[PDB]
């Protein structure tokens, strides 16, 4: 009906990816940091996983950008940092985990603008 | 088109059919290949006023799916729809 | 039914008679059903735990009241996050009725899935292309193997972490009179673009925050 | 052009013997007809 | 504008040429380097300036929608003249 | 197993339908066993879908089924108008009706006369590719390419029909059903023909369902369905036609199925010349069909949906659906998950061929070597739609 | 709403019967298919003599790819890079800078032909008609590397069929 | 009056439709008695099952009964009796029934993610 | 938890019997495929091969893992066996034409910046 | 804490601290309100009235950014009235802004293009011409094309309290309202490239940058700054194997979401 | 023009690839062309054959016919038109006039 199976689950041999781009790639583990040229948080949301840069060059016809990494444009999207962990580790990449960064609450008062003490004070507006 | 009436008998005559009436070949009964410009109309959302887009946003319509039934949270039997009616034969040509 | 021009109207009377029979499914079968849901646009869907599959895709084919007779396709689709990354996906025709329904369960790598070719013999060649696709095995099935893939080609590649262009690309060789493959190298980089807006363009799919 | 011909067959050109150059009194080719006739000959209008 | 290289190349509107000691230049032995001579900055410059009575002036590169996207432009400075950002015709306020 | 002779059609022959490896094992003149193997046209389609907005991806839906290219744009648009809860206009619902049976005529006419060409019956397939030479001019006043439209679009279509193109068409229509007489003077009572159609490949109405078939290959066994009658999805539910039903499920049926298909259509378009009615083409929402070239040149608005329509693209709800049409060949339906963003999640192609093809082994059973080409062509395999 | 192309019952009277058994021996039908082909052998020929005669197109032709200017010269692109964009086959490099009057201009625009479907979105994105899709079909070469085009060589496109993609433009602008 | 042709191809005529179907209906109710009486599916088949047998009882006419069932022709009414009773002695073995042997993950069914 | 559903062995003993099975197939048709397919390998390079082929997933010890890799395993049989591969195919067990990669520092310090 | 006071925001409810705006109590139950003018790092200005949302049973709509929540309010985000106002005030922006997509740089990465795809309007009704302003020569880096300028008056406020630099200000009054130094001034300062990051339209530019790449074709790299000891969280932007251009990458106990120029 | 509609692959004289070569088929289109006599020419027609096209980045497309099979003309086009491949195949006929395959040998 059932079995008992309680070694670490790893599945590198089974997938199909080469052993050069299992054993030599480090995944990295991150919450996207918001792009600062816009405010919206959208894209803030979820886990994505990542693989080292490699080299590319300059195809010598055209000056095209040639690549022989087949992982550069391999991006995974996770709910959760464990998701991304167990992914990785099932697939036996090595992995580094950067905490998410979330904005700290502030104080906001408009009344603060115009203030008989204090240096908030705005002088233009 | 340019079959003297002899060819023209024949070939009518070995297919049965009437051929000149229905060449596959056009002549002058084609559209012109230069023709004036158009003056195409507008949608029913090119208004000055009453026309906002949120009364008319397909998009942010569509709501998430109705959950009939999950497992974390004398009636009659029922058909997925109501069984499908009979076709009827064809009064045109109902035999081929 | 309404004059918006542009907004595709909503029929009511199938949006009830779908969860009028999604709830008969789930009565009679409460022993594998999961989940039971009705889109806006009127397609039900049935979750159902793995083992549920030949019980499940019989019951509607059979059942005086079901009798969707026809598998209109049978795939599945990966989400790495899910611990059971794959999730597998019928859709069944009714003649008899005029209707749809859409039945789906899930799998991992090493789980296997039952065949359903026993009900369906449409199922034969669907399951073949799941299982050089996605790499997800059918027991009991007549004759598992590749129908898309190259012989001899490693991996699976409508796995998600598949690479897009692959790890080997083919060539001819002068030297040894033969097709050789070889690690792939592009002279020209797949350029990746985000795409994706900062701005949230939906509020009725927002997600709680954690 | 003869317009009683069918469409299709109704315009056409002679190459010329000579261009740029060239021997063209057999060695012909489509690409030999200039931007404004090429209009004209792939009946894209109706006006020469 | 289209000036050679010592080595006997001719440069192109964007300013490559191939240096004296590369061998990609060995691709046009026999053959030959394929050059626009019209070059746009230069056809741009003869071009005169159109002067005008207002402070701001909509340019659309001429031919209605067959142009480009109309732009105002503003005058109000006199040390320069106002150049569009598309087709770069340069007005200029009249006596003012 | 007195022999295994696999049989590459890989040296192609005038068929262009793609390439098909045939692995069979021959008890003398009879067929035992048939193996269809079907690599060779995969091109990885449904996973290159997945690095493109939803307008880039339509291109790869003319390239499918690539002789039924606007059908299977309709296929497409209709899912993903569905996901995006919008409407096209009835201008564009017309054309988009009056051009998939311009489509149906296209497809039948490589069916049945390639069908032809194979079993030695050359000459109508040079009768009929004037015609369709002809409609490939339609394909190209509206859109610009001869086949690979790129013309039916969710929300509508590209662009409207230039003036003077539906006069060409009634034309077109007017000549065309003695095109199709001719044809039938030379295989519908032709005793060679009749020989080497009747009663082969004969399918049971029970084995056909249960199998996955559509279209004809159901209709050819007396199964009445027709999606554009059960299921109606643009105007179809405002033309009149009949749909042929076969008697004896054999390749003869399915041959003058699809021959009284071909004067269907013709009685289609007819109705649709007639009942074009005026108004947009697109539907009149800018964050989902772009603007008119003059209003974004013009208007801010319009400048930045055209801006973002034709970067990131307009995003489509989650949600996942299938969606399928009445195609030439079969049932042609896509399987389309939306995360949300302006990418498709997941884009698998139901295509009628894939179960046909599968369902070749069971026709094939008890029949002549020289059967298995009349099958095969009896069911209409394109492989560019079987491996997608 | 149906029909049955294949349900007749044939008749078994004599004169049927004779009919059928006439049909059978003296090869009527055959004959009848013999009548067809014959009578196409007497029709004109639908060919045309190319390359002296050329097959119909219309204004929309997608063809080969060029870069257009203004009437004063100037270059319409402003590398915007919204073709680039949109270009399903990815058959665009595009870079740019400021030009030495610090115009908005390209310095790279390349399109790989053996990449490019021929779907012209890339001209129904662009803003300022840059970009089109010309008349020409006819530029088949001997070698691959003749198929990968620079700036220069659609710039030399555009120059060498303006003349006609103008017109084309005037024929559609409308419609589009 | 007898049908020549069910229309189907592999569907031959019945020439017993009343009695085949009979048989069938009365095979179905009694194997349905096998099955707990709280369960479902006996509960719902059975109601289906004696409201067509009913019918069968009622009408002689054969175009008439057909009318009434809406199962297209005679022939497929007993071409799906025939299905329902399989089903039914598969659903014995099965056991639907019995509550849900499982519950899915988390976050199995959550969409998008 | 650990209770999974098996594929074929219900622990690593009835599958390194699988296992064991599958060499013997893989064993003696080395001979017949050099010659069916007019290799230019002796069948000691070609049986070394399929050792070393063995000998990498050496480490496994979940009984599903090992269930997969026979599949596998047979199916590559197969496809060989049937000749539906080609010359091509077999041959690309060798990488005949890829030159050497090094494996020491130095050596890939020289050429580039791969690790 | 008994501090915390209770909202509902659309219906569900959140635990506020007292004095908190409307726009943070939506953001706990994880929406985004519309906005050009508010900055969470800068003072509350109140201007650009993106952010009007309805209060239920409440007549008028407030400025979610400069509205202290209340007891018992009801925010309805998503009301008929809510995203009327929106639409109204996107209209309103887009008015007199220069048709510049395609020559922007901002195109592509522009919260005037994204919020007006959201919450605008799909169309124009305005048939008038267009405003017209002469741009300022404010330095070596950042580039001015002050027509794009939505007078969001972000720049004013972050030179003013964040750099300590007095030399941005309003001159004029009404429509006319411009953004600038009045004389001819470079706002040169070791945080001025800052200015172009909070700069919502493409009114303010990277003069290195401009020109050289689109927002959806560059990878974004984190890495850390080196040219002091500060270590600045960045973003590196490369395409094609090129780098680009470096963003700040916010971090709270570093560099904020600043960096300074020589960084930039 | 002399072309037949249909020849066998060892009676050809020229090969035209017409469509998208996979890594699945790339033997098989090898083989045929060495079966083929000379003189042997091959014609690539169309951007998939011509260098993958809008399969180019796909696991299973090879980019480009050239990389099996020596190519002497290629058709631009998807697909290019008939009129457009007429012209390719008129363009080979002025290739192999211009051939001096006697005229070397003489001053060999
Ligand atoms: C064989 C036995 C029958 C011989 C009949 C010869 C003949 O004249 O038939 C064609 C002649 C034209 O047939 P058609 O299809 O009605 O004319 C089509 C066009 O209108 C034709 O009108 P068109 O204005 O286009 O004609 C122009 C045509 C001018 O030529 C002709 O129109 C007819 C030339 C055939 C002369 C014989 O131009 C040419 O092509 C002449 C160049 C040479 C072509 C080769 C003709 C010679 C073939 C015999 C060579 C060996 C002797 O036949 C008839 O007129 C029917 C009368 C019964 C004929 C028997
Ligand atoms: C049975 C009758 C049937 C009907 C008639 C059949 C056609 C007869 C008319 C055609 C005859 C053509 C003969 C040439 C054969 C083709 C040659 C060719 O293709 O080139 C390949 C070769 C080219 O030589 P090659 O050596 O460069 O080609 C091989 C190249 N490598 C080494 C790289 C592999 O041509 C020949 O071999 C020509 C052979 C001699 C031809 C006769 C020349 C005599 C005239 C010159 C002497 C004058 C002295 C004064
Ligand atoms: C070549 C010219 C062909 C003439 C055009 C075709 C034609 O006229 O034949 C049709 C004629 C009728 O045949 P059909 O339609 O089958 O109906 C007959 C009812 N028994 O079919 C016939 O009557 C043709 C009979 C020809 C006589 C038999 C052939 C004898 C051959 C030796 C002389
Ligand atoms: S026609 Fe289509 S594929 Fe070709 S360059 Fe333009 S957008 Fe790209
Ligand atoms: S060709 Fe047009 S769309 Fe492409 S970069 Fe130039 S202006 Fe922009
Ligand atoms: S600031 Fe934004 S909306 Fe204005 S021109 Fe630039 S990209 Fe377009
Ligand atoms: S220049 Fe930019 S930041 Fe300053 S007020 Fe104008 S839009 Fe706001
Ligand atoms: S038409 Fe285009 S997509 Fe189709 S095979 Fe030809 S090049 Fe490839
Ligand atoms: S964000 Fe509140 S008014 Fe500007
Ligand atoms: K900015
Ligand atoms: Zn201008």
């Amino acid at each position: 009906q059932l079995i008992t199976v309680d070694e670490k689950l790893d599945i590198t041999t089974i997938t199909g990816v080469p052993e050069e781009h299992i054993k030599t790639r480090k995944a990295r583990i991150f919450v996207p940091a918001r792009n600062n040229m816009q405010s919206g948080v959208n894209n803030t949301k979820k886990w994505k996983m990542e693989f080292d840069t490699r080299e590319r060059w300059e195809n010598p016809l055209m000056g095209w950008a040639s690549t022989a990494d087949p992982l550069s444009n391999l991006v995974l999207t996770f709910s959760t940092k464990e998701d991304a962990v167990a992914f990785a580790e099932k697939n036996g990449w090595s992995y580094d985990v950067e905490e998410r960064k979330v904005p700290k609450p502030k104080s906001k008062s408009y009344g603060a603008n115009f203030s008989w003490n204090k240096r908030t004070r705005v002088s233009t507006k | 088109a340019s079959a003297t009436r002899f060819i023209q008998w024949l070939r009518n005559w070995a297919s049965g059919r009437d051929l000149q009436a229905k060449l596959q070949l056009r002549y002058q009964e084609i559209s012109k290949r230069t023709q004036p410009p158009p003056k195409l109309p507008v949608g029913p959302s090119h208004k000055l006023s009453n026309n906002y887009y949120c009364t008319r946003d397909g998009r942010r319509e569509a709501m998430p799916p109705s959950i009939v039934m999950s497992s974390q949270k004398e009636k009659k039997a029922v058909s997925p729809a109501p069984p499908i009616k009979r076709w009827e034969l064809s009064q045109d040509e109902p035999y081929l | 039914a309404d004059t918006r021009p542009t907004v595709r109207p909503r029929n009511d009377v199938a949006h009830k008679q779908l969860s009028a029979f999604g709830e008969y499914v789930a009565e009679i079968l409460p022993k594998y059903v999961q989940q039971v849901q009705v889109s806006c646009f009127n397609e039900l869907e049935i979750c159902i735990h793995p083992d549920g599959v030949i019980p499940v895709l019989t019951f509607l084919r059979d059942h005086s009241n079901a009798q969707f007779k026809s598998l209109a396709d049978l795939t599945a689709v990966d989400i790495p996050t899910r611990q059971n990354r794959f999730e597998i996906v019928y859709n069944l025709l009714s003649l008899r009725f005029n209707s749809r329904i859409r039945v789906k369960t899930y799998t991992d790598e090493l789980t296997p899935i039952e065949s359903s070719v026993p009900v369906y013999k449409a199922a034969n060649w669907y399951e073949r292309e799941i299982w050089d696709m996605f790499g997800v095995f059918f027991a009991n099935h007549p004759d598992l193997r590749r129908i898309l893939t190259d012989y001899g080609f490693e991996g699976h590649p409508f796995r998600k972490d598949f690479p897009l262009s692959g790890y080997v690309e083919l060539r001819y060789d002068d030297e040894v009179k033969r097709v050789v493959a070889e690690p792939v190298e592009l002279a020209q980089e797949f350029r990746k673009f985000d795409l994706n807006s900062p701005w949230e363009a939906f509020p009725a799919y927002r997600q709680p925050p954690e | 052009e003869d317009n009683k011909q069918f469409f299709g067959r109704h315009r056409w050109v002679i190459y010329t013997t000579e261009m740029n150059g060239k021997n063209t009194f057999w060695d012909v080719d489509g690409s030999m007809v200039p931007p404004e006739w090429h209009r004209w000959l792939h009946c894209m209008t109706d006006d020469p | 504008g289209v000036r050679t290289s010592p080595t006997g190349e001719k440069v192109t509107h964007t300013g490559q040429v191939y240096d004296d000691g590369d061998y990609r230049k060995v691709r046009f032995v026999g053959r030959q380097k394929e050059v626009n001579e019209n070059f746009a900055i230069d056809l741009i410059a003869e071009q005169p300036v159109s002067q005008v009575g207002s402070r701001v002036i909509s340019c659309d590169g001429g031919g209605g929608a067959l142009g480009h996207p109309r732009v105002y432009i503003n005058l109000d400075k006199e040390t320069k003249t106002g150049t569009c950002g598309y087709c770069g015709l340069q007005f200029r306020q009249q006596h003012h | 197993l007195v022999s295994n002779l696999t049989l590459n059609f890989g040296p192609q022959h005038p068929a262009a339908h793609g390439v098909l490896r045939l692995v069979m094992e021959l008890s003398g003149e009879m067929v035992r066993k048939c193996d269809p193997h079907i690599g060779l046209l995969h091109r990885g389609t449904e996973k290159l879908i997945e690095y493109k907005t939803y307008l880039q991806a339509l291109p790869y839906f003319d390239r499918l089924d690539y002789v039924s290219m606007m059908c299977n744009e309709q296929a497409y648009s209709l899912a993903v108008e569905k996901l995006l809860n919008i409407r096209p206009p009835p201008r564009a619902q017309w054309i988009r009706v009056l051009f998939g049976e311009i489509t149906r005529l296209l497809n039948h006419i490589m069916a049945v006369t390639t069908h032809a060409l194979d079993i030695g019956a050359m000459t109508p397939f040079f009768w009929m590719f004037e015609e369709r030479e002809k409609m490939f001019e339609f394909y190209e006043r509206v859109s610009g390419a001869r086949m690979h439209a790129a013309y039916v679009r969710p929300g509508g279509v590209h662009q409207d029909l230039p003036l003077g193109l539906m006069d060409d068409i009634y034309e077109f229509s007017k000549n065309f059903s003695l095109r199709i007489d001719e044809l039938e003077e030379m295989l519908t009572n032709n005793r060679i023909w009749r020989n080497r159609t009747v009663d082969i490949g004969i399918v049971t109405a029970e084995d056909a369902l249960n199998y996955g078939f559509s279209g004809v290959m159901l209709r050819g066994s007396g199964i009445q369905w027709d999606l554009r009658k059960t299921q109606p999805y643009d105007v179809y539910d405002q033309v009149e036609f009949d749909v042929p039903i076969g008697s004896r499920g054999d390749c003869y049926d399915r041959y003058l199925c699809r021959v009284e298909e071909m004067r269907q259509s013709i009685r289609i378009i007819s109705q649709c010349l007639n009942k074009m009615p005026p108004g947009e083409i697109k539907v009149d929402d800018a964050k989902v069909s772009p603007p008119k070239r003059a209003e974004m040149k013009t208007s801010m608005e319009s400048l930045i949906h055209h801006f973002k329509l034709y970067t990131e693209g307009y995003q489509v709800p989650p949600g996942a659906t299938y969606t399928a049409i009445e195609a030439p060949k079969g049932e042609f339906g896509v399987y389309l998950v939306s995360d949300g963003s302006s990418r498709p999640y997941r884009c698998k192609i139901k295509a009628p061929g894939f179960a046909h093809l599968a369902g070749l082994d069971k026709m094939s059973k008890g029949h002549m070597l020289a059967d298995v080409v009349a099958i095969i062509g009896t069911q209409d395999i394109v492989f560019g739609e079987v491996d997608r | 709403t149906y029909k049955y192309v294949n349900l007749r019952e044939p008749s078994m009277d004599m004169k049927s019967v004779t009919d059928r058994a006439a049909q059978t021996l003296l090869w009527t039908e055959l004959i009848r298919g013999l009548g067809m082909t014959l009578s196409y052998l007497f029709r004109e020929p639908a060919t045309i003599n190319y390359p002296f005669e050329k097959g119909p197109l219309s204004p929309r032709f997608r063809g080969e790819h060029a870069l257009r200017r203004y009437p004063s010269g100037e270059e319409r692109c402003i590398a915007c890079k919204l073709c680039e964009a949109v270009c399903p086959a990815q058959a665009i490099t595009i870079e740019a800078e400021p030009r030495a009057d610090g115009s908005r201009r390209t310095t790279r625009y390349d399109i790989d032909m053996t990449k490019c479907i021929y779907c012209g979105f890339c001209q129904e994105a662009c803003p300022v008609d840059a970009i089109v899709e010309g008349p020409n079909f006819e530029f088949s070469t001997e070698t691959h590397e003749e198929l990968l085009y620079n700036k220069e060589k659609l710039l030399n496109n555009g120059d060498k069929w303006e003349a006609e993609i103008a017109a084309n433009i005037q024929a559609d602008y409308l419609y589009r | 009056l007898l049908k020549k042709t069910t229309g189907l191809v592999g569907l031959a005529v019945c020439e017993t439709p009343h009695e085949r179907l009979k048989i069938l209906y009365t095979k179905i109710l009694d194997v349905l008695g096998h099955i707990p009486k709280n369960a479902a599916y006996r509960k719902y088949t059975e109601q289906i099952t004696n409201e067509k047998l009913s019918m069968v009882k009622a009408e002689p006419d054969v175009k008439k009964l057909e009318e009434r069932l809406q199962g297209g022709q005679i022939e497929e009414v007993i071409l799906q009796a025939e299905n329902e009773l399989s089903l039914a002695r598969k659903m014995i073995q099965w056991k639907p029934w019995e509550p849900l042997v499982e519950e899915p993950p988390a976050s199995q069914w959550k969409w998008p993610i | 938890s650990t209770s999974v559903k098996p594929i074929f062995s219900r622990d690593m003993n009835e599958a390194k019997r699988r296992v064991r099975e599958l060499y013997r197939a893989w064993y003696r048709e080395v001979p017949n495929t050099v010659h069916l397919f007019q290799l230019d390998i002796s069948v000691k390079q070609g049986r070394d091969k399929v050792r070393e082929m063995f000998k990498k997933n050496a480490h496994i010890t979940d009984p599903r893992v090992v269930d997969l890799l026979v599949i596998k395993g047979k199916m590559e049989l197969e496809e060989t066996i049937k000749v539906w591969k080609q010359r091509t195919h077999v041959m690309r067990f060798f990488h005949e034409t890829e030159a050497p990669r090094p494996k020491d520092f130095l050596s890939k310090f020289y050429v580039g910046h791969d690790p | 804490a008994s501090n915390l006071i209770e909202v509902f925001v659309d219906g569900q409810s959140v635990m506020v601290e007292p004095g908190t705006t409307v726009l943070q109590a939506c953001e706990k139950v994880g929406m985004q309100i519309p906005r050009f003018c508010y900055h969470e790092r800068l003072s509350v200005a109140g201007n650009c009235r993106m952010c009007l949302v309805e209060i239920e049973k409440a007549p008028k709509v407030v400025a979610a950014c400069a509205m202290p929540v209340m007891k018992g309010w009801n925010i309805l985000t998503n009301s008929e009235k809510t995203k009327k106002a929106r639409e109204g005030v996107m209209e309103f922006l887009l008015a007199n802004h220069p048709l510049d997509c395609p020559i922007c740089d901002q195109g592509g990465e522009c919260d005037l293009q994204d919020q007006s795809m959201m919450f605008g309007s799909d169309r124009s009704r305005f048939l008038e011409g267009k405003r017209a302003v002469e741009d300022k020569n404010i330095g070596p880096l950042v580039k001015t094309i002050m027509t794009r300028c939505i007078q969001c008056t972000r720049c004013i406020r972050f030179a003013s309290e964040i750099a300590g630099v007095d030399d941005l200000g309003t001159t004029g009054r009404g429509n006319d309202m411009q953004v600038g130094t009045y004389i001819e001034k470079m706002f040169m300062s070791e945080l001025s490239g800052n200015i172009i990051d909070i700069c919502p339209v493409g009114a303010l530019t990277s003069k290195p940058y401009a020109f050289t790449a689109r927002p959806w074709e560059t990878r974004k790299t984190e890495s850390i700054d080196v040219m002091d000891a500060v270590g600045s969280n960045i973003v590196v932007s490369t395409r094609t194997g090129e780098v680009m251009r470096i963003l700040p990458r916010m971090h709270e106990d570093i560099n904020e979401e600043w960096i300074s120029d020589k960084t930039r | 023009f002399g072309v037949v509609f249909r020849a066998s692959p060892r009676q050809s004289d020229v090969m035209i690839v017409a469509g998208t070569l996979t890594n699945k088929m790339a033997p098989a289109l090898r083989k045929v062309y060495d079966q083929m006599p000379e003189p042997r020419y091959v014609v690539s027609m169309g951007s998939c054959a011509n260098g993958g096209g809008y399969y180019h980045y796909s696991y299973s497309v090879v980019r480009g016919c050239d990389r099996i099979v020596p190519v002497d003309i290629y058709v631009p086009g998807c697909p290019p038109t008939a009129e457009a491949l007429l012209y390719g195949i008129l363009q080979l006929q002025k290739k192999i006039k211009r051939e001096k395959r006697l005229r070397i040998w003489y001053r060999r």
